[PDB]
């Protein structure tokens, strides 16, 4: 009897693939043709942030786009005006392997994680006058690999014990999980509303997480290896993918499919981080090769280049309101790009 | 087992009673996008160093 | 020997100028010690500049054209040119021996605070050997020939008496040559060793590249500091033209530092792309 | 949307010194870019490495236990890895899989026998005995 | 205030200062084979720290790249390991280190284990490795197993490393295994001098 639920599976998988079919009218480059090409991105440095001893793996910005955070393997937050180049803080880590680093929306707070498989949380406002540890979110199996803050009290965090968890700031508890990858989750990304989150893992498919209900909506594949980073589209209608396929794609969540593939035959590293510039018109991409590649997304031709580092290209970062690109290296620098 | 089978069968008609539009019109939606707010991106539109936190205050 | 000469300035020059430009439009390069290999760089580049022309006009008119001044200047320079050239050597040295004698400690004793503070000194020593006593009137003999030198514009020699030639010439050569072979002879040990722990044609390459630096500077240096300590004790030695000739191979010497110390993958890519 | 799918085929039941012939269809990836192995599975045992390929066929590398009984191949062309498997004995009774190297153009090839890796197939059953 | 913020700069960066002389100082050492335990330990007035990843799950090829620039890997192979063949299953692992492109520069210490169980199981291994009826040493029998492990570990090395990283393996008694981390450690530091200096 055992038979009845694969064939219940077999069909409904044969429904799902003529669905996708069906909507499959024209491609992305077809609708695309007329367009202007963006041209030729030429960004320089203007800021050289340095300090940071080690690696550098993770940097988030900070709603005010000034302050941006940090998190160096030599076991450091540092917080910089990055107007002015000047230290902020310097907040010193219990364990030293971090791996990523948010700036909550509000200011107040920062969070890092890592190999210590804990969401650590500071306070950066005291009456006192210094930062301090104001949380630990414990409950993880495997490695924290990104964190992104909802509001003051609430934290969503991916880890490489395969799971997503929702968690309450204020009484330390967990109270979502979301399961069903089969891999390490590597990178989430929060929609611009803060309803829906999307993760990409080593099993090559991204999905898309209801935050309130829990349960998995959507499942993406078409990447021949893992992904490692994802970074939602502006309006939150589509998101975009970097792998060690040395690809990127964009997946549409209404038409259930790619739409697009960004790669060159001379292109053959992997992506560590993609971030949609302000309009989404842009996407910009680290790499292995110690360079960043600027995408023109809607075209798919490759129109700018970063090179300013002398080692892997660990994350990028653009501001809220679009005025500048950060990029942090393995060579422990990072640069501010416009 | 049998449990794993049936998870499979509902995560599949989760993933199969979703409402598609065309790709037509995905492509529609992030062009009209990216185009109209094309005005108000800095790394797009190179702004003048005065205006430009990073070069100029 | 016009043709001659230009291009050991050429040489020298352009070997130089790539060095420096590397080193500064590279940030892979800008390591702790390329900042001694700066050092060397500019003492080299002022030589080639400034100390040779004037050398080569002396040599191919038999005569100085520029008056006392200029004479008196252009000695002081050359003199402390060539001495911090090589004290910089070395320091270099000193550099590599601390590296591979202290593995540990070494990230401690050397920061790039004390980098600069090492070129200071070695700076302030080439000064005070060169520029005092020659803008002084400490070095000059009390010979009636002497005398007749410094006393006519056209006559721009440099002899010395006894006192400065000695101790200038230990300052300057003997005891940097000194520290520079027993530096180089602890680190062959050291390199025998991890080569015998690793397993010999490795060991001919150590050889030949510490031979390549230890015999590229004595064969150009040590015929002029021998022939200038013997000018002393006796004059009728050594003549003039062979003296003049083993202070040319000096200044060649700084045409080979470039290829001796910055031959390294980094080095060449940054060559290739600056030109 | 295109998966990665490792289909393999051709076991069965056979006698002691009898031959096989596994085969493995690729799909959703670019062949040629890809090293690929040969996993298997015993009875109350875990994953064994048996063999891999590289991307063009040149370098080959066994585990001693079926060195000069098995043979693999790769026909790039066609998308498909072989195993050739002669003069079997009762102790390669187990289930085969095709494990796919995570990345592309590497050398190093992680995490092929882990329990829940992703870019393996399903099996296929080879019994030996009478 | 812009006076304030210069001021909290200077003091930043002179805790940023006294920072950078502890971490050049000290070593770090990933030990392979509650996210990670962490062991320091002192030798000679030299400080290390090395970091044990137990708590992960066991797809490594994500999680070991935060070790890009460790001082070395020590690698922990229990030699004479329904038995499973583990003395091949830990061959491929130490392959797969050896040339993944992060971990390229990185000297191997390789710790051969329990040889007391060689002595006594030697008395199962040419079921596999069949080449170990050819081998030579370069009991009797304990010896050649035991060389004939290290050989196989030595010839995966020597494929590929070119000058840039090599393997210290010791048959492993605290002391005299931190005093053998410690020379090799030492040995690593002097090699990478002296190849920068064209000497190697
Ligand atoms: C034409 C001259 C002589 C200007 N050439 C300068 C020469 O290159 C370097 O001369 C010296 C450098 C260091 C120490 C020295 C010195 C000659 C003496 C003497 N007694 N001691």
């Amino acid at each position: 009897e055992l038979d009845q639920l694969r064939q219940e599976a077999e069909q409904l998988k044969n429904q799902i693939r003529d669905a996708r079919k069906a909507c499959a009218d024209a491609t992305l480059s077809q609708i695309t043709n007329n367009i202007d090409p963006v041209g030729r991105i030429q960004m320089r440095t203007r800021r050289t942030l340095r300090g940071h001893l080690a690696k550098i793996y993770a940097m988030h910005w900070g709603t005010d786009s000034r302050l941006l955070v940090s998190a160096s393997q030599d076991g450091k937050l540092i917080i910089w005006d990055s107007y002015t180049t000047n230290k902020v803080h310097a907040i010193p880590l219990r364990s030293s392997w971090v791996m990523t680093c948010a700036y909550a929306p509000s200011g107040n707070y920062v969070a890092c994680g890592g190999l210590d498989n804990i969401c650590s949380i500071y306070n950066l406002k005291t009456r006192e006058g210094n930062v301090r540890v104001s949380r630990e979110l414990a409950g993880h199996t495997g490695y924290l690999s990104c964190c992104r803050f909802l509001d003051d009290n609430q934290i969503v965090t991916s880890s490489g014990d395969t799971t997503c968890a929702l968690w309450d700031i204020e009484t330390g508890q967990q109270t979502t999980t979301f399961t069903g990858h089969t891999g390490d989750v590597m990178s989430l990304s929060l929609a611009p509303d803060t309803r829906l989150f999307v993760s990409g893992a080593c099993d090559a498919s991204a999905k898309l997480w209801d935050v309130r209900e829990g349960m998995c909506r959507q499942t993406f594949t078409g990447h021949e290896s893992d992904i490692n980073a994802i970074c939602f589209f502006p309006n939150g209608n589509a998101f975009a993918t970097g792998s060690d396929d040395a690809t990127c794609r964009l997946f549409d969540l209404r038409a259930d499919q790619e739409l697009m593939t960004y790669s060159h035959d001379n292109i053959i590293c992997g992506i560590t981080s993609v971030s949609f510039s302000k309009s989404g018109r842009l996407l910009l991409a680290g790499y292995d090769d110690f360079n960043c590649n600027v995408w023109d997304a809607l075209k798919a031709d490759r129109a700018g280049v970063l090179a300013g580092h002398d080692n892997r290209v660990s994350c990028l970062g653009v501001t809220d309101d679009g005025m500048a690109v950060a990029t942090g290296s393995w060579d422990s620098f990072l640069k501010i790009w416009n | 087992s049998i449990a794993q089978a049936r998870k499979l069968v509902e995560q599949l008609k989760m993933e199969a009673n979703i409402d598609r539009i065309k790709v037509s019109k995905a492509a529609a939606d992030l062009m009209a996008y990216c185009e109209a707010h094309a005005k108000e991106d800095p790394l797009l539109t190179p702004v003048p160093a005065s205006e430009n936190p990073f070069r100029e205050k | 020997m016009s043709l001659l000469m230009a291009l050991v300035v050429l040489l020298i020059v352009a070997g130089n100028v790539l060095v420096i430009a590397a080193i500064g439009s590279t940030q892979r390069l800008q390591t702790l010690t390329n900042l001694f290999i700066t050092s060397l760089a500019c003492a080299d580049l002022v030589v080639g500049l400034l100390v040779v022309p004037f050398g080569a006009t002396l040599v191919v008119r038999g005569t100085w054209l520029w008056g006392s001044f200029l004479c008196e200047l252009w000695t002081s320079l050359d003199v402390l040119c060539v001495t911090a050239s090589i004290e910089t050597l070395c320091v270099i040295a000193i550099d590599r021996y601390l590296a591979i004698t202290s593995p540990f400690r070494y990230q401690s004793l050397m920061t790039r605070a004390r980098a600069k503070v090492i070129i200071c000194t070695v700076w302030a020593i080439s000064a005070l050997v060169s520029f005092l006593p020659i803008m002084m009137h400490w070095w000059r003999d009390e010979d009636p020939q002497a005398l007749k030198c410094y006393q006519d514009p056209g006559c721009c020699d440099f002899v010395t008496n006894r006192a400065y030639a000695i101790a200038s010439s230990i300052i300057s050569f003997y005891i940097p040559l000194l520290i520079m072979i027993f530096v180089y002879l602890r680190v062959y040990r050291e390199a025998k060793e991890q080569i015998r722990k690793i397993d010999r044609f490795r060991e001919h390459k150590a050889l030949k590249t510490l031979g390549i630096i230890m015999g590229v500077f004595t064969l150009c240096w040590l015929p002029f500091f021998l022939v200038n300590i013997v000018n002393v004790f006796n004059r009728d030695l050594v003549p003039d033209w062979l003296f003049v000739f083993f202070n040319w191979l000096g200044y060649a010497n700084s045409a080979f530092n470039p290829i001796i110390y910055c031959r390294s993958p980094d080095f060449r890519k940054a060559f290739k792309r600056l030109l | 949307a295109a998966q990665v799918q490792l289909q393999e085929s051709g076991g069965g039941l056979v006698q002691p010194g009898g031959s096989l012939r596994l085969s493995c269809a690729a799909s959703g990836f670019t062949f040629s870019n890809y090293k690929m192995n040969w996993v298997r599975q015993a009875p109350g045992k875990g994953l064994e490495w048996v063999s891999d390929i590289s991307q063009s066929g040149a370098s080959i590398s066994y585990t001693g236990s079926v060195k000069g009984r098995f043979t693999i191949s790769r026909d790039n062309a066609k998308n498909t890895l072989y195993l050739q498997m002669n003069s079997l004995k009762p102790e390669d009774t187990a289930v085969y899989y095709c494990a796919r190297c995570p990345a592309p153009f590497t050398r190093d090839c992680f995490d092929v026998t882990s329990t829940t890796y992703a870019y393996r197939g399903q099996g296929t059953q080879v019994t030996v005995s009478s | 205030e812009e006076k304030g913020q210069r001021e909290a700069n200077k003091k930043i960066e002179k805790q940023l200062q006294k920072d950078k002389q502890v971490y050049r100082a000290t070593h770090r050492l990933l030990l392979l084979g509650s996210g990670i335990f962490e062991t320091k330990f002192q030798v000679d007035k030299v400080n290390f720290h090395m970091f044990d990843v137990g708590g992960q799950r066991d797809e490594r090829r994500k999680w070991i790249q935060c070790f890009n620039d460790v001082t070395a890997i020590i690698f922990v192979v229990a030699s004479s390991s329904n038995q499973t063949n583990r003395l091949q299953e830990a061959l491929n692992l130490f392959k797969s280190i050896w040339n993944n492109r992060w971990l390229r520069t990185i000297s191997v210490i390789l710790f051969l284990n329990k040889q007391d169980l060689l002595a006594e199981k030697v008395l199962k291994i040419e079921d596999y490795f069949p080449e170990f009826a050819r081998y030579t040493t370069p009991d009797p029998r304990v010896t050649r197993a035991k060389y004939f492990i290290r050989d196989e570990f030595l010839r995966i090395s020597t494929a590929s490393g070119d000058g840039r990283h090599y393997c210290y393996p010791h048959f492993t008694v605290d002391t005299e295994n931190i005093r053998r981390v410690f020379n090799d450690c030492r040995d690593i530091i002097q090699r990478m001098h002296l190849r920068q200096y064209e000497l190697l």
